[PDB]
């Protein structure tokens, strides 16, 4: 019998906003860049996915948290970078 | 019926052994590129596990529900006016993933419920509600985003397991903390690379 | 290709942020693609650190531990 954690942690899975292929060549690459021929769990991959997925998310949390204007509004880059320095690390 | 339902649950085990067995696989550059590596196949187990679950549930009679903290309510009690407060909280109750509020959302709903109910409220005052309102919100959303990541992170293989071994190591260590200085600095670089790129296509 | 503009701007909402230019877009990816080298460079750092030919799950983590609030509390 499978427990509900397990299978909440696959509907997470079942979440994600990126494509796995685009994601995977993404990480491939820059396996490629590094000059690094070693292998990766699959797992790994999934963990990579997920952690970026959530960071750059934060990214924008951030950066509504830090924009307060009530107009209808649109983030710049120079909004994001605001609110990396006030929210950041 | 009740052999139907006990069979669905051994379908359940079976793709959850398949999912592990995928994790574990160890995956060259090639199968990087590969439409079909064991990360798409274990993507598409998942999916195939997540619409059984669904099934069995529908078969119990019972909701599809499976415990995220993510669907709890999240109560909003911040101010004196229980009629702002309510508002607030059906804005942040939103169904769907993309309930998530701006500033302006927050800041309408707090005037509309003082307009609503005449609190005469000064526009000094309802701005600070609203203010103060949408920070607790924003940062209780995201901090709920955070718990249901690391609720839900990992496998079995992290399951297993831990210390950092950089603890016992002073030069793994050292490396790791160059790495940092290394990290910092590029996301500092690609970030203010475009904010000057916006403001070479300023002025 | 790469990474599509539809899903950046879903990864926007979900933050809240309804309204992006032009230059969040590539932004996003280059961000993106900053952030997954940090974490590999640190994940490969463990992994060859123990001799070995695989970076697992674990040595991600590890990684991830040392980038931030993103895996706190973890």
């Amino acid at each position: 019998t499978v427990a509900l954690r397990e299978i909440r942690r696959y509907q997470k899975s079942t979440e994600l906003l990126i494509r796995k292929l685009p994601f995977q060549r993404l990480v491939r690459e820059i396996c490629q860049d590094f000059k690094t021929d070693l292998r990766w769990q699959s797992a790994a991959i999934g963990a990579l996915q997920e952690a970026a997925e959530a960071f750059l998310v934060a990214l924008f949390e951030d950066t509504n948290l830090c924009t307060i204007h009530a107009k209808r509004v649109t983030i710049f880059p120079k909004d994001i970078q605001l609110a990396r320095r006030i929210r950041g690390e | 019926s009740r052999r139907q339902i006990q069979r669905l649950e051994q379908l359940l085990a079976l793709y959850v052994a398949e999912i592990r067995r995928l994790q574990e696989k160890e995956l060259d550059l090639s199968e990087l590129d590969d439409p079909d590596s064991a990360y798409l196949q274990e993507a598409r187990l998942k999916r195939k596990l997540i619409r059984l679950f669904g099934r069995l549930c529908e078969l119990k009679d019972c909701s599809s529900l499976t415990g995220r903290v993510i669907e709890q309510r999240i109560p909003y009690r911040g101010t004196r006016y229980p009629e702002v407060n309510r508002r607030i909280e059906r804005l942040i109750n939103k169904p769907g993933p993309d309930t998530f509020p701006d500033y302006g959302d927050v800041l309408r709903a707090v005037e509309k419920a003082a307009a609503r109910h005449s609190l005469g409220l000064p526009r000094q005052q309802l701005q600070l509600m609203a203010q103060d309102a949408f920070r607790d919100v924003g940062i209780r959303l995201q901090e709920r985003r955070h718990l249901d990541l690391i609720y839900n992170f990992g496998c079995h293989l992290t399951d297993d397991y831990g210390v950092d071994p950089a603890l016992s190591d002073p030069v793994l260590a050292r490396r790791l903390r160059e790495n940092r200085s290394l990290a910092m600095s590029r996301l500092d670089e690609v970030i203010s690379k475009y904010a000057m790129l916006q403001d070479k296509s300023e002025e | 290709q790469g990474i599509t503009k539809p899903a950046i701007r879903r990864l926007a909402r979900r933050g809240g942020v309804k309204r992006i230019s032009g230059l969040i877009y590539e932004e996003t990816r280059g961000v993106l693609k900053v952030f997954l080298e940090n974490v590999i460079r640190d994940a490969v750092t463990y992994t060859e650190h123990a001799k070995r030919k695989t970076v697992t799950a674990m040595d991600v983590v590890y990684a991830l531990k040392r980038q931030g609030r993103t895996l706190y509390g973890f």
